[PDB]
């Protein structure tokens, strides 16, 4: 229903809970704040990059 | 060395997060979850003393509150309960049919899991300013960051300070809150989150009741009561203050085992010196009246029977969990045991001093003469005292395990709890005590699909215990529920949106709807039965559009309590739903602007247990607007306008009884500033 989708990710970040280390599908960025889609996550689509702990594939969006 | 698995456990389907709270800057969490599904939490109206709402019918813990922080169930026994502002809080989230057993002993239906503001390794330096309308004036400050280079040690400390002027004239709201946080993180596997809370309230607000007149049926006159009405005396004080002080921990050995353990020691206390109406001579209620029988019978539609209260309350609470987690697989079939012990005290002293019938004069309602009154006053003929001393200690031991076998998670757990109850009436002696003995478990099957799509079905039950009291120092029976919960979830891998529906047939027993008829020393009777479907919709379609809906119907009725037998309870909505969105103006001439609108719409409830009057459904539409300061060079800060019912729609809450109605809020403006460095 949205305007994004499968194709629209760019990269993917990593983030740790109940001590294993996941992953989280980024989309857009919004000064310090991604639009990670896995909502199990942090909670809400946009989320700080801070919950993260390495955003590696994210060092390219402008 | 995979890609590294993403989530696929339904989780946070309902939290409002701090990028959320600083965007809406709730006046109080009554709002935050204002917008999220089966809540209603403009059910007390336009009131910050307690912050109370009904998820699928029934409300806070044993009246009080259901709500966690945390972890652990909060705190609060006989209307010395704690409340926590917003600009503390992290994350606020309402877990709606919850499927473990650690909520075991909080309702099968709902529950909102608080949690505090953790100190952060990265450097914070938040400063907020935020005023508006009714002398309205609160300054925060949030101030954490690390305190070694590996960050092992990290601070935080976030405080509070707002005054305000009630709706209701001659009431006046003031509260001051300062919570200092640590947080020792070694290494990755050992976490010490040390947490305090430290909140005074001189003035709470305002707590009074109107009659069913002025408020929802013209009076005699043919007009109606004005929306800032305030029935009680000039020196009407309500003050409150809390203390508490706690950690978090959690240690993970092997890759198998894991040990967690929460702990808080909180001192709350309040202290009441209000009067308050109980309804128009008119009433089925007075009736015995004296000073209403001296009147004639076309004067006592218009003036209003009151009574008083004096109280004063101290509470000391002690709770405890400590679990271990045993993350082994048996054959093809992976675990996470969940083993824990929970602990709980509890101590209130009541000193508190009533006012019976004709304890008060009477109000003209045409030419109100709010004076001031001595509470100090004891006449025996009209007054009464109410020494009592509560004290419970509760002891549950609680096993759960979530099995997951190729794309089916079953949750599945048990809870066996010691629950001992003594109250103390300093009056007459009476020494009444109540050990109770409940197992409870909670069980719940889904299936996860390749895209999202999870249809799941569960059972709950719970062993809620009372937090009440009644006269005479009547310790309640505790309320056991049990609740048939299905429903599919759809939380999507790839695309950011969310929907999520369910219906639920929750039935707890032993609860109480209040008022035995005259005073609200709260009174005992049957069982409900709670049928509903709650839907969400949680979206951001396109990066600057975000958009946020939900839709709850809700039918419960008494079912066995033979007077009220086969009745709604009264301050719950038929149907129910909200419905907000916001747009972000990025990358453009006004680069910065955020537009948000919304509405929420609470179908007619009804205002008595008998059934007699209802109220209507009204609809409320707030808007708000925030411009980032990053054409000005500042990061971060961003200066804001909230508005609250936008069209200023006078509306009436809910309603307990006939002589007991709630006034809607007004129009609400505030202009927020809050810069971070």
């Amino acid at each position: 229903c949205s305007t994004f989708g499968p194709k629209d990710i760019k990269c993917e970040a990593y983030y740790m809970q109940d001590h294993v280390k996941y992953k989280a599908n980024v989309f857009d960025r919004k000064g310090d704040m991604f639009l990670v889609s896995p909502i199990m996550a942090y909670g809400s689509f946009w989320a700080p990059v801070s919950y993260f702990t390495e955003g590696n594939t994210c060092e390219g969006v402008f | 060395k995979t890609d590294t698995p993403i989530q696929k456990v339904p989780q946070s389907i309902s939290v409002v997060t701090a990028e959320e709270m600083a965007l809406h800057q709730p006046k109080s969490v009554k709002e935050a979850l204002s917008y999220t599904p089966g809540v209603s939490v403009g059910t007390r109206g336009a009131s910050n003393t307690y912050d109370h709402l009904i998820i699928r019918g029934f409300a806070a813990e044993g009246q009080s509150q259901n709500n966690y922080l945390n972890g652990l169930k909060l705190q609060g026994n006989f209307y010395n309960d704690a409340v926590i502002d917003p600009y503390m809080l992290e994350r606020a989230e309402i877990m709606r049919g919850p499927v473990s057993v650690l909520y075991g002993k909080s309702s099968p239906g709902g529950l909102l899991n608080m949690v505090s503001k953790r100190p952060t390794t990265e450097p914070l330096k938040e400063v907020q300013f935020k005023a508006g309308t009714d002398s309205l004036f609160q300054t925060g400050f949030d101030f954490s960051d690390s305190l070694d280079d590996d960050g092992v040690y990290s601070y935080r400390l976030t405080g509070l300070a707002r005054s305000a002027n009630a709706q209701q004239k001659g009431s006046e709201e003031q509260r001051y809150a300062i919570a200092p946080a640590f947080t020792w993180r070694p290494d990755d596997k050992t976490n010490f989150t040390f947490l305090s809370y430290f909140q005074n309230e001189p003035e709470t607000g305002y707590y009074g009741w109107l009659p069913k007149e002025g408020t929802v049926e013209p009076l005699p006159n043919g007009k109606r009561l004005p929306t800032d009405f305030n029935e009680g005396a000039k020196n009407n004080t309500y003050s409150r203050n809390e203390k508490m002080v706690g950690y978090s921990f959690d240690h993970e050995f092997n890759d198998t085992f894991t040990v967690r353990q929460n702990l808080r020691f909180a001192e709350n206390k309040t202290s009441q010196n209000s009067v308050y109406g109980y309804g128009v001579c008119s009433d089925p209620a007075n009736a015995y009246s004296k000073q209403c029988a001296a009147l004639a019978p076309a004067d006592k539609g218009h003036y209003l029977a009151r009574k008083y209260v004096v109280d004063d309350e101290k509470l000391q609470n002690f709770s405890v969990d400590t679990q271990l987690q045993s993350k082994f697989a048996t054959g093809d079939i992976d675990h996470t045991l969940l083993t824990g012990v929970d602990f709980m005290r509890m101590r209130n002293d009541i000193n508190a001093w009533f006012g019976y019938d004709d304890s008060v004069p009477l109000l003209n309602l045409y030419n109100p003469v709010n004076t001031d009154f001595d509470f100090n006053a004891k006449d025996p003929a009209n007054s009464g005292p109410y020494r009592i001393l509560n004290k419970q200690k509760q002891t549950g031991v609680y096993v759960q395990d979530q099995a997951q076998w190729d794309k089916v998670l079953v949750t599945l757990g048990g809870r066996y709890d010691w629950a001992d109850q003594e109250s103390l009436n300093r009056v007459a002696g009476t020494t009444d005590k109540r050990d109770d003995k409940q197992f409870t478990w909670r069980g719940g099957v889904n299936y996860l699909f390749d895209n999202g799509v999870t249809p799941y079905f569960s059972y709950s039950e719970s062993f809620e215990p009372s937090s009440q009291v009644g006269k005479d120092g009547n310790i309640f029976a505790p309320s056991k529920g049990k609740q048939y919960e299905v429903g599919v979830k759809y939380v999507p891998e790839d695309r950011p949106i969310v929907v999520t529906g369910a219906v639920y047939n929750l039935t707890k027993t032993n609860n109480l709807m209040a008022d035995p008829e005259g005073s609200f020393f709260s009174v005992e009777g049957g069982e409900i039965r709670a049928r509903g479907v709650e839907i969400e919709a949680k979206a951001a379609l396109s990066a600057s559009v975000n958009v946020v809906g939900s839709y709850t119907y809700t039918d419960a009725e008494y079912t066995t309590d033979t007077t009220y037998k086969g009745n709604t309870p009264a301050q719950v909505p038929k149907h129910m739903a909200s419905l907000w969105a916001d747009y972000t103006f990025f990358d453009g001439p006004l680069s910065g602007l955020t537009l948000g609108t919304g509405g929420r719409y609470t179908g007619s409830s009804y205002g008595d247990p008998a059934n007699s009057f209802k109220v209507g459904s009204y609809t409320v539409v707030d808007a708000l607007v925030r411009y980032d300061l990053a054409r000005v060079g500042m990061a971060g800060s961003n200066v804001a306008l909230h508005v609250n019912n936008l069209f200023d729609r006078e509306y009436v809450a809910s309603c307990f009884n006939t002589y007991g109605c709630f006034w809607g809020a007004e129009r609400q403006v505030v202009a927020t500033a809050t810069f971070r460095f």
